[PDB]
Order: C-alpha cells, then sequence, then structure tokens
C-alpha cells in the first residue's frame, strides 16, 4: 500500500 | 523525511521483483562513475543500496506515477518505488535533465 510494485520491467 | 523515501526492487532469475530494501534517494556527481548518479541510502544501516550512473541512452520508464523502472545491464532490471509522487517527480526531472528530455515524457527513449 505504501510502495507500489512494478508491473513489467522497462523495454 | 518522506519525500525521497523509496523501496528498491530488482528482478530476479525467477522474474519476481525482489524487495532490496527501503531507503532515501538522491542524485549527485560520482567521480568513479564519471557522471550524475542515483544514490539510495538504506534506512537499515545507512549504506548505499544503489549507486547507479544515469547513462545518456538508458530508457527510464515512469510507471503509475511513483515507479522509475530501467534496465541497469543485461539481465539486470531495477525499479525505484516512491512513497510520494512528488519525490518521484523530482528524481524524474533530474533524469530528464541529464538525458535532455522534456520531463512530461513517460519514457526517456523511443523503443
Amino acid at each position: 500500500v505504501v510502495f507500489k510494485k512494478p508491473l513489467a520491467p522497462a523495454p | 523525511d518522506t519525500r525521497r523515501r523509496v523501496k528498491l526492487y530488482a528482478l530476479n532469475a525467477e522474474r519476481q521483483w525482489d524487495d532490496r530494501g527501503t531507503g532515501h534517494v538522491s542524485s549527485t556527481y560520482v567521480e568513479r562513475l564519471k557522471g550524475i548518479s542515483l544514490l539510495v541510502r538504506a534506512e537499515s544501516d545507512g549504506s548505499l543500496l544503489l549507486e547507479s550512473k544515469i547513462q545518456p541512452d538508458t530508457a527510464y520508464q515512469k510507471q503509475q506515477d511513483t515507479l522509475i523502472v530501467w534496465s541497469e545491464g543485461d539481465n539486470f532490471d531495477l525499479a525505484l518505488s516512491f512513497q510520494e509522487k512528488a519525490g518521484c517527480d523530482e528524481i524524474w526531472e533530474k533524469i530528464c535533465q541529464v538525458q535532455g528530455k522534456d520531463p512530461s515524457v513517460e519514457i526517456t527513449q523511443d523503443i
């Protein structure tokens, strides 16, 4: 809730 | 301080984002790296969790207003997860200044 987790890595 | 409070995530071999710790992010010139670099100081013990040069051609991607995500090398993906959008914006602006981008971009390179 405090820190979002990434969805995918960058391209 | 909380504006620069972050969690560092790193993508592992199993393609899970591993939580590498909470800390505070800044930028500064690092001589041994010959350029402006992102530094994350750990809340745990004050060590540098991250010391990452902002290369001119790295594709940094801003996700969900509070994530800055990039490839730090071959098979090496990192993400800074910001507690506050305002802090994310500050670091994003610095990345954009180093690379020469309009800070309204959501990715600093094409493709």
